[PDB]
């Protein structure tokens, strides 16, 4: 019920996955903790080791169980 | 019995080794405490003296560390406004060039682009052309190719059929005297196995 | 390039999120923040010396978890935040000492008492009372407010002082005195 | 020895496999002929379509090649000319850069290393009478060692003799009748595994 996100800071955070905010929401007190933007940032999955590109617009629902790393473009 | 007899002489040994190693370790340590001594007494004067010493030698290379830094620093001025005056006509210069050669590589690109489209949009259709020729052969060869090997394949499956019975039948049938003969022979040797270990 | 690992555990309710952020971008926080697992890392200039201070804010809600007790050991410092309005934290201090007592196989591990919430009019814990139990285990007390920002960057650089006190005592504590050295550890 | 009958049926086999070689493999090679006839009418537009196409590819692409080589000797002469002179800037301020903080570095390297030639010196010669005073201590100790594990050795090789002699006799009075059971149960076991494996 929880996952830990990579910040680009090189650190990770525990957030609590909810089945109704979506990635923005969620990702949003992660970034604004760290003084961050969804502007210039950008949340990669976790799929087969690799990375994935994903939106914010996205919901956090079908995020229970993988772990995300956030960049900075 | 071999085990119980051999072991004794281990502890026989350990025993020994323990009355070996108790004055062994005092003698040692006596000889560790004077060499330690020394040590202490020597790392006395070694640490007291690199400390006296190091005071002046950081002193002294601070000193003209200093000298290092601020002449560093001094010429790293004249040094960078070197390389950003002269960086300002190299890179403006450049950029100059990047306009009138660039605009030309954007010409040349479109004629590039341009020759290239005139050509791969024909070479792409009269490649479909191509391409039907192959399919078509390909499907009309493919349909011969399909009938062909499910023939050969009936074939296969006759003579397939031909061994995963009779052969198969002779094979298993044979197999039934052979597994029992080897069992025979298992078994029995499964006696030797049993009244040599044991 | 010093990074030092500084862990602050507390009841559920001190506020150590909000301390931990007022000391990062500054900004005190408003709702109920629901911290498990986040790290706040940040680089100060500590007695002259430039430090960076990696602080890990845990949740205060745990009973006992493996990954708790395994992220507990990588803790340098510990701060014991209190509220000075809470009895029940004044006295799970002996937890939190226990716990750290444990988790680093020593008792001698440099821990530092806070009591959060001093500008708040309801105090049950008396500056002395809290003072005393901090010296019976060797450590110093700093009342704090992360309301006020009162005591707050002074209650980490304490910590990180007291790092540095045990770090240094080692090293000059008796090497070639050879005080305990064995070969199995 | 039944292999003969297993066999038999492999040799059936072979002839099963023989009457596939046959009109199979024959079939087989009527599929080539369609293949090369297909081939013969694929490959024969195709080369043709290569060739009717490459010419105008190579000519297109003569093209670009005049167009990218004129374009680059326009460019490259140019830009090496001006990075020339640039490089020759560089190479200006390199000298006029390295030439200073050459001398600089000279007698940093002289406040340096003369340091050192009256650091290390002292160092030396600090560290040659430490170690001699160490070298003594562990020639002290280490002499003394030496007689201690001479003694040791001497304890060690008294305590051996013990091993050395009755046990060793111990063992051998033990290996003997062993050798003699182990004969035994070797000797029958080699006859009775024999017996079924014949
Ligand atoms: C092969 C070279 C070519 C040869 C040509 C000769 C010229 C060499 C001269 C100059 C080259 C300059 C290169 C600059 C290097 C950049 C290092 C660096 O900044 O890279 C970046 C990585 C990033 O990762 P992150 O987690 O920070 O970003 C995560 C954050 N994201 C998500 C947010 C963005 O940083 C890291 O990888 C962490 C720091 C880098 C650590 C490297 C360790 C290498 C291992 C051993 C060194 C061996 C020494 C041997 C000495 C022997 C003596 C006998
Ligand atoms: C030679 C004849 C061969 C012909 C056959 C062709 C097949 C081989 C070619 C391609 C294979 C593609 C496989 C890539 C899939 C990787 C998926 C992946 O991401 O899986 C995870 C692992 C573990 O990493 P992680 O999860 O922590 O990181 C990810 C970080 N996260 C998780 C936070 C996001 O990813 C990794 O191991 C990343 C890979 C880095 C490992 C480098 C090891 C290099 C050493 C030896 C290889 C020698 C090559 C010789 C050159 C000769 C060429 C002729
Ligand atoms: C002729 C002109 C034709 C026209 C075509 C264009 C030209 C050819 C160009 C390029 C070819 C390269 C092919 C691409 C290679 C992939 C490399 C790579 O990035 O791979 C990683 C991927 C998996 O990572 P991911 O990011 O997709 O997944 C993460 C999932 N997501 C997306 C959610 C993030 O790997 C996989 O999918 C699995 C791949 C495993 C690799 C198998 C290859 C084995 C090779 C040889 C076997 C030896 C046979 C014996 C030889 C004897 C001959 C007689
Ligand atoms: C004749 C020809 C010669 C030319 C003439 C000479 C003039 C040219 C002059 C200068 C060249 C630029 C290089 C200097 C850049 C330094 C950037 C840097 O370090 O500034 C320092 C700031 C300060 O640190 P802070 O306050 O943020 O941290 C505080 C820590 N906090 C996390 C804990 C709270 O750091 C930052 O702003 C963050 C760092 C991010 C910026 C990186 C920029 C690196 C430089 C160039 C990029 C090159 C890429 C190479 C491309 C090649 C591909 C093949
Ligand atoms: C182009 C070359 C010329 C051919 C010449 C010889 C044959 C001429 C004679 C008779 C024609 C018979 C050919 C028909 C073969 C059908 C192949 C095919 O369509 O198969 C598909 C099946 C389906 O299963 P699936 O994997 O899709 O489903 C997995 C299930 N799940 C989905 C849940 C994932 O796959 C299977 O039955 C898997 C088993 C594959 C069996 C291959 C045996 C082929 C026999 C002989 C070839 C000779 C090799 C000699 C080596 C010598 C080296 C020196
Ligand atoms: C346009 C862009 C222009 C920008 C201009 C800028 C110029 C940059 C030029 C030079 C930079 C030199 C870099 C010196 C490297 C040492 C830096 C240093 O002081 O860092 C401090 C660390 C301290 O410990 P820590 O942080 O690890 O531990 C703490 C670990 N924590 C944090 C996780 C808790 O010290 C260490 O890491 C000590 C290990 C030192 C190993 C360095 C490896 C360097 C690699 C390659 C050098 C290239 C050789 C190529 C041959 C050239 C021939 C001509
Ligand atoms: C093939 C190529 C050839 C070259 C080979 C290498 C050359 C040899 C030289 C150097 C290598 C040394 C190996 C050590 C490597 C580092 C291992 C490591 O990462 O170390 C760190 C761990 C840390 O502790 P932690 O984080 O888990 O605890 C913390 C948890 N707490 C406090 C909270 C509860 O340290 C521990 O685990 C402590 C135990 C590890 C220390 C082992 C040293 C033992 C020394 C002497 C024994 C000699 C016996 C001789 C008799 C002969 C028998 C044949
Ligand atoms: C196989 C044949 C080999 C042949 C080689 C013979 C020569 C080797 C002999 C001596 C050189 C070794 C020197 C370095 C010793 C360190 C070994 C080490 O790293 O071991 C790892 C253990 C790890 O366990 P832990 O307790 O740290 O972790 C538990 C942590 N818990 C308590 C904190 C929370 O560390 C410990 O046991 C604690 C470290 C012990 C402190 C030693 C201080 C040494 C200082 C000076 C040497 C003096 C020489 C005399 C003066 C002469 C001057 C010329
Ligand atoms: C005569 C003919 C002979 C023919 C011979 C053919 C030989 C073909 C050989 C190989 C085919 C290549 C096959 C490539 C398969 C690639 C498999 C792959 O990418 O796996 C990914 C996983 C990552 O798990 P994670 O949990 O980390 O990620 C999330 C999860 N996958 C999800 O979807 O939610 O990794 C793991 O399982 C974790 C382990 C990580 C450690 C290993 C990391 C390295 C992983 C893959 C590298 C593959 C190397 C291949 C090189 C082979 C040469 C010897
Ligand atoms: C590999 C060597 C390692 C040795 C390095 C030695 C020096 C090291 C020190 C400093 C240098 C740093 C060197 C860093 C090298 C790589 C650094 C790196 O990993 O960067 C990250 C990016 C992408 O990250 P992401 O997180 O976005 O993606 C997920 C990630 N792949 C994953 O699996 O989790 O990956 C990429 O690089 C993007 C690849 C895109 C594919 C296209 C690739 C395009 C390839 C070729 C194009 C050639 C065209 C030329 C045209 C002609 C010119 C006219
Ligand atoms: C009771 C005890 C139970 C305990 C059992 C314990 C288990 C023992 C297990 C294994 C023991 C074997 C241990 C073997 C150890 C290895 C020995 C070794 O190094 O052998 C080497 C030889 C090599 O022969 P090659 O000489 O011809 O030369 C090498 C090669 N050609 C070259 O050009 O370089 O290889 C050979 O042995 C071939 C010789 C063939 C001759 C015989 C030919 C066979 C002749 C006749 C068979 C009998 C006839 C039956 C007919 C009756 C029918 C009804
Ligand atoms: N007056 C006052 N309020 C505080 C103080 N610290 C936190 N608060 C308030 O307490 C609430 C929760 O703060 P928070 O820092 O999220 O608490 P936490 O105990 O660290 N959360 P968790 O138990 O979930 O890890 C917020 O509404 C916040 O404003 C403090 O020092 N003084």
């Amino acid at each position: 019920g929880t996952v830990k996100v990579y910040l680009p800071n090189k650190q990770r955070t525990v957030v609590t996955v909810r089945d109704g905010m979506s990635v923005y929401d969620s990702l949003d007190k992660a970034l604004k903790v760290r003084g961050l933007n969804q502007d210039c940032c950008v949340v990669y999955r976790l799929i087969k080791g690799r990375k994935t590109v994903t939106a914010w617009d996205t919901a956090i629902a079908p995020l229970d169980g993988e772990e995300l790393i956030v960049e900075v473009l | 019995l071999k085990l119980l007899d051999n072991w004794d002489s281990v502890t026989s040994t350990f025993s020994k080794l323990r009355e070996q190693l108790g004055p062994v370790t005092q003698e040692f340590w006596d000889n560790l405490e004077k060499e330690t001594e020394g040590l202490r007494q020597e790392m006395s004067k070694d640490l007291e003296e690199v400390k006296a010493k190091v005071q002046p030698y950081l002193d002294d290379f601070q000193k003209k560390w200093q000298e290092e830094m601020e002449l560093y620093r001094q010429k790293v001025e004249p040094l960078r406004a070197e390389l950003q005056e002269g960086a300002r006509q190299k890179l403006h210069e450049l950029q100059e060039k990047l306009s009138p050669l660039g605009e030309e590589m954007r010409d040349r690109a479109r004629a590039h682009v341009d020759a290239l489209r005139t050509h791969l949009a024909p070479y792409s259709d009269e490649l479909r052309q191509r391409l039907a020729a192959r399919l078509e052969a390909l499907k009309e060869n493919g349909g011969a190719r399909l009938a062909e090997y499910h023939a050969k394949a009936t074939e296969h499956l006759s003579t397939l059929s031909e061994k995963a019975k009779p052969a198969l039948e002779d094979l298993r049938q044979g197999l039934l005297p052979v597994l029992e003969s080897f069992k025979v022979s298992f078994l029995s040797a499964l006696e030797e196995y049993t009244k040599k270990l044991n | 390039m010093t990074e030092y690992k500084l862990v602050v555990v507390g009841a559920g309710g001190v506020g150590k999120s909000a301390l931990t952020i007022q000391l990062i971008q500054n900004h005190f926080v408003d709702e109920y923040d629901p911290t498990i697992e986040d790290s706040y890392r940040k680089q100060v200039v500590i007695d002259g010396e430039t430090c960076l201070l990696d602080i890990l804010d845990t949740a205060g809600q745990e009973e006992y978890s493996a990954m708790r007790d395994q992220y507990m050991r990588t803790g340098e410092g510990f701060l014991c935040v209190f509220a000075i309005n809470n009895t029940k934290s004044f006295e799970d201090i002996h937890h939190y000492r226990e716990q750290i007592k444990r988790v680093k196989d020593s008792e001698d591990v440099p821990m530092v008492l806070v009591g959060n919430k001093c500008d708040l009019p309801s105090r049950t814990v008396d500056t002395k009372q809290a003072q005393d139990l901090a010296r019976s285990y060797g450590i110093p007390f700093i009342e704090t407010s992360a309301k006020t920002r009162q005591g707050v960057d002074d209650a980490f650089y304490t910590l990180v002082r007291e790092i540095r006190k045990h770090k240094e005592k080692m090293s000059k504590d008796g090497k070639k005195k050879k005080k305990k050295s064995k070969t199995k550890c």
